[PDB]
């Protein structure tokens, strides 16, 4: 589910 | 192209002998704009793996050279023996053919009359010191590098040879950028 | 025929006729601007189609539409003229019609309420100039055009280098004009592949089955079916005889009754021919056979309801045991024949995980934004907004026409957006291009390029603004209440204006227009670049896109582009080129008949073109438009070829038609290498235009339409009679029939004088007729910079010789003749411009007092009491032209020095001096002064005297201008009103003031008498407010920038004369910088005295092969023969009729031409008058390829009695012994380039130094030192030459300390220095330490 | 190579002025190198004779100075 | 640096501290509020991101200046090849350039020099005689005197140049025949003259390229500008034997 | 940081969601913070009322006015004394990176171009090291006695 995601944008809504 | 324009300088040429040299002149133009761009980075490299190396001994001792053998093209030589060892030591004193003949010394610089003394007689190879074999350590000392300068001295004790030889080798290329039967082996010897 | 004409006519060789007249040249620029603001009610391209590209704005479910009615251009603030000099942009206010209709909430969707707001501003739009030009700050910028890939569908290959094993992998490309792109491909295991913008490689069936396609129907569409049945005999196959195309059968070989065919052969043509004589449909075959096939589609267990087979699922010999019990008969398997119908979409369907459209969808959402989690409403939300949404994809009007046209699909007009029918079309003639049926696109064919005017691109640039306004409308329109706002509240003028205004003012096309000739501006904007804003690179483009296609004949020029790193990225436009409806670029040709050539032209595209057979333009007729050559040379494929009489379809129109309008002008270009003709035309938009330039000896008759389509000449509008000439104004008297029907009068011409261009030349222009020429519709009045009675004359020339001179030409350079410098033939005249701004610091203001601390009164002796300098006043280095001091405390001075104030008293100063001072090297008249000043302080003298100056001649022609302009409209009522009541000797005694109350019958007469009247009172108020306007904008301030107190901007007037170091060149590509000037008596001189002007060297042409100049050398001479065989017949005033035989005799002279000169013109008043013109020498003209052959030169010569060799015998100039071995001499038309010598030499002996590391450059009058770089350092180790490179990189530029000994021991005679350690090395470790990484130094 | 080659010299001076400069910086400041200055591209930059040609001569005289009087 | 006219010229490194000294201000806030472990677990892995932003931007997501669509440009950015070194692989003081051209009557080892570049380069010697002769009181006055060409500085300045070889050396510099010195002669105009049989070293054809012209100032600069350099030596190009004076 | 003094301070019992106080609290904090590390030259928070009023007042006359505003009409419009309006206008200029590529995009940048005014021309530092040559000779040319209290003053 970690597909290689960077900005934390991505990370902060996932 | 199967039809070559037929037409000098001097007469005119029609305007499809002339979109056809149109060409020729782009082709020319699009690589000495980049001969130069391509020319200009394979000398900042030679220049800087070559860049720490400098004559730094008076003679270093070592008996081990190499041969220097003129070029052979099949039935035509590239370079005269001569051209190839003018300016340089000699590792083991080359004779005459016939024994015992040692006409060139132990090593000695093969300047103007030494080459054509060995011109006179029929010698068809010596071992000369080369600079890829010298036992000097961070450097190379002056009797292995050899005779070569803008001037005609052995090469004096401390002269930067790194950096006037990558620049020897890059300078050029700018201007270089880039009847097929084989059927008998006819040579013009015997 | 025209009064140009027979004031001087020009010799025309060239046998061919021309058919088509040279369009006119700047329809690239003038005609694709048009398209933008102007009223279209329908859908084109303009900006009626950009507002219906958005508007209207539904609101986000609340129901208050936003709707556009239309717009309409305001009238500009100011003028050009006045746009140049205040500086500030020429644009034009624009207004749109918004309505508002607020819907109900509830009830039905009717007319419920609305406002039609008025007009709410939306921007403002730069306007083009007259001539095709823009005026962005004070400054003339021009548009490129561009050169781009169209949008469509591109199919290619890549050969070579993949896999390094061969393999072509054929794939696809989906460009569209405004969204993502699509990208299909192979891989080097057939199969197929679809990829995203640019994003990680997927199995193509997986965007199949986001499309809702089962694996059935994805093997339906692109698979023909192999029926089998089970008869209950041994699995008899159905058969068509063309099914065994190119197979190797291998089984017993029945068919109906015969066995064709054995085991292990191949098949024939006549084994296909024994099947539809028998009517072979069904045979008999094997049971093994079958494990070597696919199911067509899902067999499932009728007997059970378990799936048996799904598609795309080789047999197994069970699975047959399992299907001949299982109930079925209606077998089905895939046509595949490897040869021609690979099974390349059966293989990535085993290779594609999903097989269900929600788990596809899933897979694109998960690689086209990685890392978050799927959803569903999101997935299916963002795979139709990819393509299928029509506002985030738009193919174009044009994409869809090169998508159908691409397809073989018939019609041209389509949807702007993709649909299921054309993915998967590409696919198929993907699929179709790798079994060999199909051909790839090269991408260079200009068939593949379109151009994007002006036009194309500032709408592209404001829609994109105007969207930006729609992203506020909506959430004002649905977060905000709807209550009482207007149409006007949620529009922003600042966006939308900001969209447009970056473009004009910064991109990689809108540059300054390169303005020092008529030439160089008018061939600036027939550019047609490949980079910018969507397209190329000047590091990334290798030599495919910069070589010459075979399709580049007619449309872009091949000898014609820069030298530097864009070689081939430039590519000026051709003479006859025209873009399409679409873009893509055409030509005319000649329709060519069955036998005869016709006349109807047509255009033809870069695709058309290479169907039909078309000749060359040298192929003769017999006055009845057949050839006298059963075969001719033609072009059809892109090849060169032999075809017979009545085998051609089109002719060439002209021989000028493959060049561009640069190398349009070099005479014998035919005869020149194609690399030393490249310089040519890239010498002659450098060229200054000097003093005032006469012609060239040797044109080629197309310069006349090279000063009148630029805008530097005066055309006459109107034909007449001229009634007042003057050096600053022409008076067009106009004619009777070209004259308006009521209150018409008479036409005026204003010049412009003494100004600065763009290079900081001058441009001035200067009237070439007198009074009472009867000047005619499309004349000329005014010449300009550099053209001459309408020709158009880039240079002087003189007469040069070709031989070695002691070498002082040794390599290209040039020698000259002093008598090229006292007559001033070369000078130029430049005009710069300094300005003075005098901020508003936190200080205190500054002053522009003319009162200057510690100031010589030698300094302030120009100078007047107001502060600025006067006018004409010659300055030269280092003087002052502004005085101007800066308040300044602070001092503390120093110690010693406090003393030597002491001593003497010298006052300190309040205030600090930094007036503006002449910059070195310079000198010429202050031709010219102006101050701006912030509204809200008081003007000085000075800025007075300066107002009123313009006060009283802005008022002087707004109300002479009547002055003039009622001298006709009374004497055209006076040569009309003199019926109707005798009144033409009372007519004076009566008013003519007064004449209102009286009259004239119910005529035109009467018909002007209150038709002046009412605009007579009109008049009266309109010009009179019209002064007021005019009186208006003079007095009050201006707007400056923040802070900015007031401006002075001050102008000079050098002219520079010739000199050692200058760049000369010729039209042929030989520069040359001139190397010294003789005396007048060391120059060979020839038999009767007259020296040579330049020695050029013959060393040049044997390896340049530019054979050129040796022949306009001597064409050159020829004319020049005539010329003083003329000076000296109409020096002795012989006749009139001599003088006709001669000028007769020098105008046929040829062989088969096609002039019709002379005997038509006047009896004596003309000829003496064209004889007179051409006592300087007669010009000969010479088209490109219709050239004079070497038997016509020769002809000329012997007309004039000169050798017929062109080689003369020289006598030394020291000497005077004879040079053995004639030499030659000509007269070459010689240009002189603005490289002068003046503005290269630079030196520096200390000045400022840079801020963060301390080496040099120069902002302070004293430029920065040279470029000490990286190859120049291994060029002093290479010498031992140690002590130099220390100095050089430690005391002379780096070290702080160091060098301030260095400049006290230089002083002082003690040449030694102190190194210390550089200031670019202590900066090394501060920014090493700054990371985490530790650097210091040891110790020992 | 001649690419590879000049990355692998004793300094990290000579190294890290021509060739990739992350990497250089990197790997020398992790093992903490010590560049002893006997070249001549890592010699002009820090701003003093270069031990070939003129300046030659005076290095005679400072490698005969330390480890003695 | 504050420019002229009110705005300022910001170095792109003082809007990467504020990006970190910023999310490290707020970050000291967190963990005094006591925010959840969402947040401040937030906070440190966008903190983190500024700092390696600073060192060298680029490896992640390309945090494009403000105002502005380029990308920042941090330290590592700095020493990083611009093609060379940061430091030395040094513009130069005490140089020139003009167009050369040929000038045939000079012996080999002299230049031309014009009046108007050699009293700019040799400045600092012309203030030495004016006030050893005593012809200038102060170097203030000396300074005035060589600003009106007086009628006496034309006579010294050629006492300057006696023996001072100068370097011309051309654009790109291939071999080290690119650089060689040569004894200056006063001529007016504005072009370097140039000995004929030189211009093939350089590869020099006289069609508008100029040349750099530099000054050896110490002691030990104009031997080495004599004994090694000097145009007279180099008759041999190093890359063989053969000549490189030929008439060409 | 807003959202959570939001719900620190949340009351329920007045009924109104908490969306629609919560939305309050937020929005304070994002229009304070972007008036405190927005800029480099930083400005008050006081001032940014003011110069956002000159643009919301700036563009409402640039419609209705149709051409565009001037420097003193803003004065009538507002209530400014004719030179706030001339000083606010001196200061939101943000300030030009140091490193924008100038013209024609060639290997050079803004920060190649600007020179420094700290230092000292060597001709003016030669001077004053030439001073000390008059004040100890001119000086020393006096008495003994009426020399040192010449040079202690
Ligand atoms: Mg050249
Ligand atoms: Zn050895």
């Amino acid at each position: 589910e970690i597909g290689r995601t960077t900005d934390p944008v991505r990370m902060y809504m996932r | 192209i199967e039809t070559p324009i037929t037409a000098n300088f001097r007469e005119g040429l029609n305007v499809l002998q002339y979109f056809i040299s149109t060409h020729g002149a782009r082709k020319g133009l699009a690589d000495t704009a980049l001969k130069t761009a391509n020319s200009g980075y394979l000398t900042r490299r030679l220049v800087d793996v070559a860049q720490d190396l400098v004559v730094t001994e008076d003679d270093c001792g070592t008996h081990e050279g190499i041969m220097m053998t003129p070029v052979i093209e099949g039935g035509d030589v590239k370079e005269p023996l001569r051209d190839r060892v003018l300016g340089r030591v000699t590792a083991e004193d080359v004779l005459k053919p016939g024994t015992a003949d040692i006409l060139v010394p132990r090593n000695t610089l093969l300047h103007e009359q030494w080459c054509d003394l060995l011109e006179e007689n029929s010698v068809d190879a010596v071992k000369v010191r080369s600079v890829v074999s010298c036992d000097t350590d961070f450097g190379v000392c002056a009797h292995c590098y050899g005779r070569d300068l803008a001037r005609g001295h052995i090469i004096n004790k401390g002269e930067a040879i790194g950096v006037i030889a990558a620049q020897s080798i890059g300078e050029p290329g700018t201007q270089l950028t880039m009847a097929a039967a084989e059927s008998s082996i006819q040579v013009k010897n015997k | 025929y025209s009064y140009t004409e027979k004031k001087r006519i020009r010799k025309d060789f060239g046998k061919r006729p021309q058919v088509l007249d040279v369009p006119y040249l700047l329809s690239i620029q003038l005609d694709s601007f048009q398209k933008f603001i102007e009223q279209d009610p329908e859908g084109q391209y303009g900006l009626e189609a950009a507002f219906r590209s958005v508007f209207p704005i539904q609101s986000y479910s609340g129901n208050s539409e936003l709707q556009y009615v239309s717009y309409r251009l305001g009238e500009p603030v100011f003028d050009v003229q006045e746009c140049q000099i205040r500086g500030v942009t020429y644009s034009a206010p624009l207004r749109v019609k918004l309505r508002l209709v607020i819907y109900e909430r509830e009830a039905p969707e009717g007319t419920v309420k609305d406002i039609k707001e008025q007009e709410v501003y939306m921007g403002e739009i730069p306007l083009m100039t007259d001539n095709g030009t823009f005026v962005i700050n004070g400054t003339e910028r021009v548009i490129v055009s561009q050169l781009h890939r169209s949008p469509g569908v591109f199919f290619d290959s890549d050969k070579g280098k993949t896999h390094s094993s061969g393999k072509v992998l054929y794939n696809a490309r989906i460009i569209p004009y405004r969204g993502s792109w699509l990208d299909f491909e192979f891989d080097p295991k057939d199969n197929l592949f679809v990829r995203i913008d640019r994003r990680r490689k997927l199995p193509a069936t997986i965007i199949l089955r986001a499309l809702n396609y089962t694996t059935e129907q994805i093997l339906d569409l692109f698979f023909e079916k192999v029926i089998f049945e089970i008869r209950d005999n041994k699995l008899q196959m159905e058969l068509v005889p063309e099914r065994l195309r190119g197979e190797t059968a291998s089984f017993d070989i029945e068919a109906n009754g015969k066995v064709y065919v054995e085991k292990g052969r191949r098949i024939t043509a006549r084994h296909i021919r024994q099947l539809e004589k028998d009517d072979v449909k069904l045979i008999e075959v094997p049971v093994e056979y079958i494990a070597g096939k696919v199911v067509a589609k899902d067999y499932i267990d009728e007997s059970t309801g378990e799936l048996i087979c799904a598609a795309n699922m080789e047999l197994s010999l069970d699975l047959l045991a399992k299907l001949s019990q299982s109930g079925h008969k209606r077998i089905e398997t895939l046509f595949t024949n490897d040869l021609d119908h690979g099974p390349y979409i059966s293989e990535t369907l085993r290779v594609d995980p999903t097989n269900d459209r929600l788990s596809a969808l899933v897979e694109i959402y998960r690689m086209m934004r990685p890392g978050e989690p799927p959803t569903r409403e999101a997935a299916e939300s963002l795979f139709e907004n990819l393509f299928f949404s029509e506002d985030r994809y738009d193919l174009s009007a044009v994409g869809r026409m090169k998508f159908n046209r691409s397809l073989l699909r018939e019609e041209i007009e389509g949807s702007g957006i993709l649909s299921k029918d054309d993915i998967i079309d590409v696919m198929k003639k993907l699929i179709d291009i790798r079994n060999g049926k199909g051909e790839v696109d090269d991408i260079d064919h200009l068939g593949n390029r379109r151009i994007r005017s002006v036009g194309e691109m500032a709408e592209n640039q404001f829609r994109v603004g105007l969207v930006r306004v729609e992203r506020a409308v909506k959430e004002r329109l649905s977060l905000g209440d709807l209550d009482t706002l207007m149409p006007q509240d949620m529009i922003n003028a600042k966006p939308i204006s900001a969209a447009v205004k970056e473009f004009f003012g910064s991109s990689q096309l809108s540059q300054f227009m390169v303005q020092n000739n008529p030439l160089s501006e008018i061939t600036h904007k027939r550019r047609i670049s490949a980079l910018g804003p969507g397209g190329l690179t000047r590091e990334r483009a290798g030599f495919e896109v910069r070589d010459v296609h075979p399709t580049h004949y007619g449309r872009v020029c091949p000898i014609e582009t820069p030298e530097g790193p864009n070689i081939g990225l430039i590519n000026s436009l051709s003479v006859y080129a025209q873009t399409n409806e679409y873009g893509f670029l055409e030509t005319p040709y000649r329709k060519v008949t069955d036998g005869v050539v016709t006349d109807e032209i047509h255009y033809l595209s870069a695709i058309e073109e290479g169907n039909y057979v078309i000749a060359q333009a040298n192929s003769n007729l017999d006055e009845e438009g057949h050839f006298v050559e059963d075969l001719v040379t033609c072009r059809s494929k892109g090849e060169s070829s032999l075809f017979s009489r009545d085998q051609v379809d089109y002719m060439d129109v002209s021989t000028q038609q493959v060049v561009s309008v640069g190398a349009s002008l070099i005479p014998f270009l035919e005869h020149d290498d194609a690399n030393r003709a490249l310089m040519g035309a890239n010498m002659q938009r450098q060229a200054v235009p000097t003093l005032r330039a006469d012609k060239p000896l040797v044109g080629t008759g197309m310069e006349r339409a090279v000063a009148v389509d630029s805008g530097v000449t005066a055309v006459a509008k109107r034909g007449g009679v001229v009634q007042y000439v003057d050096a600053s104004r022409i008076v067009i008297k106009v004619n009777e029939d070209e004259m308006y029907p009521g209150e018409a009068g008479i036409d005026i011409y204003n010049l412009t004088k003494y100004t600065r261009s763009n290079q900081n030349t001058c441009i001035n222009q200067m009237p070439c007729v007198s009074l009472g020429e009867p000047v005619e519709r499309g004349d000329v009045l005014a010449d300009g910079p550099s053209t001459d009675l309408g020709e158009l004359a880039l240079g002087q020339n003189m007469r040069v010789a070709f031989m070695p001179w002691n070498g002082y030409n040794f390599e290209d350079s040039i020698l000259v003749s002093e008598r090229v410098v006292q007559e001033d033939r070369f000078t130029t005249i430049h005009i710069q411009e300094l300005a003075c701004v005098s901020r508003d610091t936190k200080l205190g203001p500054e002053e522009i007092t003319a009162d200057i601390p510690n100031v010589g009164e030698a300094a302030l002796s120009k100078l007047d009491e107001s502060g600025i300098v006067y006018i004409g006043a010659e300055v030269t280095g280092g003087d002052i032209l502004v005085g101007k001091v800066t308040p300044k405390g602070e001092t503390q001075l120093t110690p010693e020095e406090k003393l030597l104030r002491a001593i003497f008293g010298e006052k300190a100063s309040d205030v600090k001096d930094s007036s503006l001072r002449v910059p070195n090297g310079v000198s010429g008249t202050v031709i010219d002064v102006q101050v701006f000043t912030r509204d809200g302080v008081e003007k000085d003298k000075r800025a007075l005297e300066i107002e009123e100056m313009q006060l009283k001649q802005a008022k002087k022609d707004l109300s002479e201008e009547l002055q003039i302009l009622e001298a006709g409209l009374f004497s055209r009522i006076r040569a009309v009103l003199v019926a109707g009541g005798v009144e033409a000797e009372k007519l004076d005694k009566l008013p003519r003031d007064r004449w209102l109350e009286l009259g004239l019958t119910d005529e035109e007469k009467q018909n002007q008498l209150e038709q002046l009247a009412e605009q007579y009172d009109e008049l009266k108020h309109e010009f009179e407010k019209k002064l007021e306007a005019k009186r208006r904008k003079i007095t009050q301030g201006d707007d400056l920038a923040p802070g900015v107190l007031k401006i002075v901007k001050v102008y000079l007037a050098v002219k520079r004369r010739i000199q050692p170091g200058d760049k000369m060149a010729g039209r042929h590509g030989n520069k040359g910088v001139i190397s010294k000037i003789n005396p007048i008596e060391d120059m060979p001189y020839d038999e009767n005295g007259t020296p040579v002007d330049i020695v050029l060297n013959p060393l040049g042409v044997p390896s340049r092969m530019n054979i050129g100049q040796i022949l306009e050398t001597h064409l050159g001479m020829a004319a020049k023969g005539i010329g003083d065989k003329i000076n000296a017949m109409l020096k002795q005033q012989q006749e009139v009729a001599k003088l006709r035989e001669f000028i007769q005799r020098a105008y046929d002279l040829g062989a088969d031409v096609r002039q019709k000169v002379d005997l038509s013109t006047f009896s004596d008043e003309e000829v003496m008058r064209l004889a007179e013109n051409l006592r300087k020498g007669m010009p000969i003209a010479t088209p490109v390829f219709d050239g004079a052959k070497e038997a016509e030169i020769k002809e000329l010569l012997k007309l004039g009695d000169l050798p017929t060799s062109g080689q003369i015998r020289l006598y030394d100039g020291r000497t005077g012994e004879q040079f053995e071995r004639p030499v030659t001499v000509g007269y070459m038309y010689m240009l002189k380039l603005n490289h002068l010598v003046d503005d290269k030499m630079h030196a520096r002996s200390t000045g400022s130094y840079s801020l963060v590391t301390q080496q040099p450059l120069g902002g302070k009058a004293q430029f920065g030192g040279q470029r000490f770089g990286e190859m120049e350092v291994w060029a002093l180790e290479a010498y031992g030459a140690a002590y130099t490179l220390q100095e050089m990189l430690t005391v002379k530029s780096d070290d702080v300390n160091g060098r301030t000994k260095m400049y006290k021991n230089i002083v002082d005679g003690n040449h030694q220095m102190e190194p210390g350690m550089p200031e670019s090395f202590n900066v090394l470790l501060k920014e090493i330490r700054s990371l985490g990484i530790n650097i210091e130094l040891e110790d020992e | 190579g001649i690419t590879k080659a000049s990355l692998a010299t004793e300094s990290f001076i000579s190294a890290a002025s021509f060739q990739e400069t992350t990497r250089v910086l990197t790997e020398a400041a992790v093992a903490g190198k010590r560049d002893e200055l006997r070249g001549l591209k890592e010699n002009v930059i820090v701003g003093r004779l270069i031990p070939a040609g003129t300046g030659y001569a005076y290095h005679q005289d400072r490698m005969r100075r330390r480890a003695a009087g | 640096v504050p420019l002229d006219g009110g705005r300022f010229a910001t170095s792109d490194l003082n809007d990467l501290y504020r990006r970190v000294i910023n999310r490290n201000n707020r970050l000291k806030r967190l963990l005094d509020l006591a925010a959840p472990d969402i947040i401040v677990r937030n906070e440190k892995r966008m903190l983190q991101e500024a700092v390696d932003a600073l060192l060298d931007n680029g490896r992640r997501g390309r945090a494009i200046t403000g105002s502005n669509k380029r990308p920042l440009k941090s330290l590592a950015d700095m020493i990083k090849g611009k093609q060379g070194r940061f430091r030395q692989n040094k513009r130069v003081d005490y140089s020139g350039r003009s167009v050369i051209t040929v000038g045939p009557y000079l012996r080999l080892h002299q230049c031309g020099l014009p009046k108007k570049m050699a009293l700019e380069l040799f400045k600092p010697f012309i203030y030495g005689k004016l006030e050893l002769r005593g012809l200038a009181t102060t170097i203030k006055a000396a300074k005035k005197m060589v600003e009106r060409e007086e009628a006496v500085v034309w006579d010294i300045l050629d006492e300057v140049i006696r023996e001072h070889p100068v370097l011309l050396n051309r654009a790109p510099t291939l071999h080290r025949l690119g650089i060689q010195a040569f004894e200056p002669v006063l001529i007016e105009g504005k072009a370097i003259q140039l000995h004929p049989l030189v211009c093939a070293a350089y590869n020099a054809d006289f069609d508008g390229d100029q040349m750099a012209v530099h000054v050896p100032l110490t002691l030990e600069a104009q031997l080495e500008a004599r004994a090694l350099m000097m145009s007279t030596n180099n008759i041999l190009s190093p890359a063989n034997g053969e000549p490189i004076i030929v008439p060409s | 940081i807003g959202l959570m003094k939001a719900v620190d301070k949340f009351e329920y019992r007045r009924g109104y969601k908490f969306s629609t106080y919560a939305t309050w609290w937020i929005r304070q904090a994002i229009t304070r913070s972007i008036a405190d590390q927005a800029r480099t030259i930083r400005i008050p928070v006081h001032m940014i009322e003011t110069i956002n009023k000159l643009n919301r007042i700036s563009r409402q006359m640039l419609q209705e006015m149709g051409r565009e505003p001037t420097p003193e009409e803003l004065a009538e419009r507002m209530l400014m004394p004719e030179d706030k309006i001339r000083k606010v206008l001196k200061i939101a200029k943000e300030p030009i990176s140091m490193e924008t590529p100038i013209g024609d995009d060639e290997d050079s940048h803004l920060g190649d171009f600007i020179e420094d005014t700290t230092l000292e021309l060597p001709l003016d530092s030669a001077t004053t090291e030439s001073l000390r040559a008059a004040t100890h000779d001119v000086l020393a040319g006096l008495t003994a006695r009426e020399a040192k209290v010449l040079r202690m003053r």
